[PDB]
């Protein structure tokens, strides 16, 4: 449903960005966005929602944004425990409320 | 610490059932919505179905629309899900999360806050 | 075709003449005459009310969501709405009524709620 | 802008006033003060149940499906709604009052019984 | 859970009990008696005629098209309706009551009008 | 004995229109819904289109949404059906038959009772 | 839109079956399935209503039962008089009202 | 004499905006419902949206819902149209037009009775 | 949307005919269909509304007219100053509610 793309890399120390892009009756209509972290063989953790807010438990690291259809996630003293599938997801109305992207596979070097 | 867990099926022919429950602790249940995600094994995730606080409302993603009960007991703390008609192209990991939506008197959601470790379910 | 001309009349005969039954609910000496009057109009209310708050404002049949029970009379179909006048009904189900009434309070007050959630 | 301060303009004028009037229909020695006061209520009531039977409970403008006949009167919406007051055009078809007010009786009856049946 | 029995609990828990609020507003020597019931009424009429105004008749929980201004009150939903009762809650804003109640009849008008037009 | 009675048109050219009427007997008419069930020259039946006992409520098969109109007299026993702009597709035999709906207050139907024999319809 | 078989058929005095496989927001849904058994040139009589019953006038060698969205009609002591198309039908939702299958010919050996 | 005059944009990108306004006089504005006519140069007419003379209710062509906004300003006598996301194939001339909707009191309309000398937009 | 022909003419003092057909949901629904005359690059004009009616200000030499889903426009004396692009359009209901056809043509010979 939303694109996100693969292959997102850097090393530690260095930031980098994950876009999320949507559609105009999706991101461009709700700022319900959010962001899960999911290391191979585990469940998802939320780290980011509401665009631009992160819950208690997860650093300050991780910041979100967005402007028009797309979304994004920035990740500032990348680290090598970083390594994850990112995800993105939207509100996208009532009679579709949830639609994801695939995951970015996040390297750290 | 808030811990959800599944207690699921496993291995089923296409075409039967299997009901999925999820036991949750450390938090009040009945003040939060709840909702079951689905994760192919070779894919991202997709939502499949929520329900209010209270029970009394559902909402499904078409593919499951006509075959998929949401319920809940809160005074078990349980969460269940059962399918029927089992297609292939439902084998996936079933995770059991809390969020997707609020009470009208209550600050927004539209996102999960805690997820399960989830079920696997394989439909051959 | 008057007021309570369709009271002999089967159940589903009587209903079509609901409009006549209504309109006739409402239009020291002289208190006992004005003591009538307050009254009359306390107890038209009250019905209204009752009304309302099972959600079946503004009309004269009510469909709802309160499924019925066998207990309280395990009549079918035809055997009450074209046999039984609605005197009849009245006593045969007089003792059950109260619970009814209680069902359809719990009822609309779930369905107000659900509206008020599908409406964020 | 206060209570009845629209009488003197057209109708598609002074039908932006309904609350106004709407608000002003509620608030032995002492008894024939009682009395006007009864009165009021009862009146009161009429009008509401008059409009509850017609399917317009709950609202000042309230559309109907019973088709204006040209007899009633044969003016155009613009000698009607663009000029005359709301005295003038009550004058001009009192005569068919209760022909209107039974009319809006019988088909709410009939919308009655249509809907109950599409919800079984 | 009898009538006010709520007046103690949170805004979040004593609106489920506002059928219980609902049914008790309805019931020379013996005059001021009926000045009491006959007021009595009228004050009850008076407050449906109010939310007929405002498009909420026939129900308990009515939800507008007017937006909340946070000069009336700036808390949060969390802080209202888990930490409040309705009484303090109604001290807190007993300023706006007025300038509310003009906003609720005021989006009514429009939103008849523009209904009336739909239906052209 | 229940006896309806197809008494309907002939031969008619693609885009005209052609009226059919059915009477009825030995029941009380008013109690029934009826409906009109059509069956192509080599096909099985197909519903057209259902009315209510009072002739307040129709419904139609979306194909002769636009087409067809149902109406009925029951004062004088009579069901009726006016087809528009008959299409080469709609040469069938139309059949009379009561049942398929009830009102509210009666024990439901959703089947049909009685069937008369049908006209036959063609278009050239 | 409903399946049925063609060609169902037997010998007098054994049973035959004529199955009426439907769908989920169909059969699956609703009980009111019904047979009709028409001859040749005349109009369908009705044989089975509400899944199981049966009207007043038939016999009872016709019996109607259902499962999952599969419908049948079982006719015991085939009779030749049974040579018939027959015909299943079910309430369908308030959109498709009714719905048919084709006809099967139940012949007699 | 009753003038609509457009005063418009020019050449914009695409995946931009842009906003088109009219002017205009010679009759009661807030009398009259309104519209935008579409002309692409080697086109029709198409109809893209209709305003209410209140301006409280909006309609639009499905093609451009949820790309443009119609508006009114009933004290400055004029009506506007905020383009978002520019296609490619929304070049074309726009014209302000008044008619296209009556309102319950009125005498029908149905069709446009004014016409303005139309803006182009063009998006490269 | 409707269509009407592209081409049609005749010599001054002639009458033309300029036909336009739609659909039942259009025309054979619903009696507002107007006319409107283009001249090359002019705004269009309204002559005839509500099917037979024309504004003040336009000639009595145009007069519509309609048959099933058909509308059109006769223009009796012909004039050389007739030569435009002539147009019909329908109210066709509330999701769709105005549809054109492709603009005629007219040429004075
Ligand atoms: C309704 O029931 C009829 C038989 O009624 C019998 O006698 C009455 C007084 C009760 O005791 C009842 O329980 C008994 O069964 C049937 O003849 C009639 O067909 C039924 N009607 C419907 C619509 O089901
Ligand atoms: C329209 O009116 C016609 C004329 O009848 C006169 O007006 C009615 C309202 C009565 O007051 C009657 O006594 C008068 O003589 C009727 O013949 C006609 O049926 C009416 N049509 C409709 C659709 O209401
Ligand atoms: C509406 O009527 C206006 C006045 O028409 C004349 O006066 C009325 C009182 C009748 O006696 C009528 O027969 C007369 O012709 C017209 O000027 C106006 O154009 C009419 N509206 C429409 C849309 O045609
Ligand atoms: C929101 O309120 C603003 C302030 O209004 C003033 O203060 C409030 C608390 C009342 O006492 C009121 O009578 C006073 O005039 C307004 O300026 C503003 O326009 C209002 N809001 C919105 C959302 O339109
Ligand atoms: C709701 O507000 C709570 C308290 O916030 C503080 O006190 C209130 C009365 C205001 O003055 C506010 O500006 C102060 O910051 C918070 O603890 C609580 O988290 C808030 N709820 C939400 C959902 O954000
Ligand atoms: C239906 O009724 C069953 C038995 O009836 C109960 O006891 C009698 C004496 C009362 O008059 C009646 O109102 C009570 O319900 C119950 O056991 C059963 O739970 C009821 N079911 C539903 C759905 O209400
Ligand atoms: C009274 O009963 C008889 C049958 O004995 C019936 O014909 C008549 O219509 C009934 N009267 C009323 C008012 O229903
Ligand atoms: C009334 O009930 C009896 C039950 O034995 C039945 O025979 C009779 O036909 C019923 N009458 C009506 C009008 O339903
Ligand atoms: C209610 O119950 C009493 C128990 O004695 C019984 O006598 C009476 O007939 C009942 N009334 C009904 C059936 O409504
Ligand atoms: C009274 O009529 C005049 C025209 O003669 C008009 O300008 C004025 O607004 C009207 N006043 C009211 C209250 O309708
Ligand atoms: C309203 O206008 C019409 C048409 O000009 C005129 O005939 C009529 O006399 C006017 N009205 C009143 C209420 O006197
Ligand atoms: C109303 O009826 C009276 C009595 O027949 C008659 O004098 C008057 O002219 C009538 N009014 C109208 C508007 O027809
Ligand atoms: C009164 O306050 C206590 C907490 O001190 C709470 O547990 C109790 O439920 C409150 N009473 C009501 C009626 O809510
Ligand atoms: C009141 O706020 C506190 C946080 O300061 C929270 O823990 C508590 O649950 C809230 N209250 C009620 C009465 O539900
Ligand atoms: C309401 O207004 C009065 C002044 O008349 C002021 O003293 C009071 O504090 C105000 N109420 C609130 C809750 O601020």
């Amino acid at each position: 449903a939303l694109t996100q793309p693969p292959s997102v890399s850097g090393s530690p120390g260095q930031s980098v960005t994950i876009s999320c892009t949507g559609t105009s009756s999706d991101i461009g209509s709700y700022n319900y966005v959010s962001w899960y972290q999911q290391h191979p063989g585990k469940a998802p953790k939320l780290m980011i929602y509401d665009v631009t807010q992160r819950p208690s438990g997860v650093s300050d690291r991780f910041s979100g944004s967005k402007s028009g259809n797309t979304a994004s996630l920035t990740i500032s003293g990348l680290q090598a425990d970083d390594e994850a599938d990112y995800y993105c997801s939207a509100y996208a109305g009532r009679q579709t409320f949830y639609i994801f992207g695939g995951g970015t596979r996040l390297t750290v070097l | 610490e808030v811990q959800l867990v599944e207690t699921g099926g496993g291995l089923v022919q296409p075409g039967g059932s299997l009901k999925l429950s999820c036991r949750a602790s450390g938090y009040t249940f009945s003040s939060f919505a709840m909702s079951w995600v689905r994760q192919a094994p070779g894919k991202g995730l997709e939502w499949v179905s929520l329900i209010n606080d209270r029970g009394g409302l559902t909402f499904y993603v078409d593919s499951v629309k006509g075959r998929f009960t949401i319920s809940r007991d809160n005074s078990k703390n349980t969460l269940s899900l059962q399918m029927h008609s089992l297609r292939d192209g439902d084998t996936a990991v079933y995770y059991c999360a809390t969020g997707g939506m609020s009470s009208a008197l209550q600050s927004s959601k539209y996102y999960f806050d805690f997820w399960g470790q989830g079920a696997l379910v394989t439909v051959s | 075709l008057g007021f309570l001309g369709a009271a002999g009349s089967t159940m589903g005969a009587a209903s079509m003449t609901l409009t006549v039954q209504a309109r006739n609910l409402l239009s020291h000496w002289g208190i006992k005459q004005l003591q009538a009057r307050v009254l009359a109009v306390e107890h038209y209310l009250r019905d209204q009310q009752l009304l309302g708050i099972w959600g079946c404002s503004g009309k004269l049949i009510c469909c709802t969501n309160v499924p019925w029970n066998s207990s309280w009379s395990n009549r079918n179909l035809s055997e009450i709405w074209d046999n039984m006048t609605w005197l009849q009904w009245d006593k045969e189900i007089s003792n059950y009524t109260q619970i009814i009434y209680g069902l359809l309070e719990e009822s609309q007050n779930q369905q107000e709620k659900n509206e008020q959630d599908l409406l964020e």
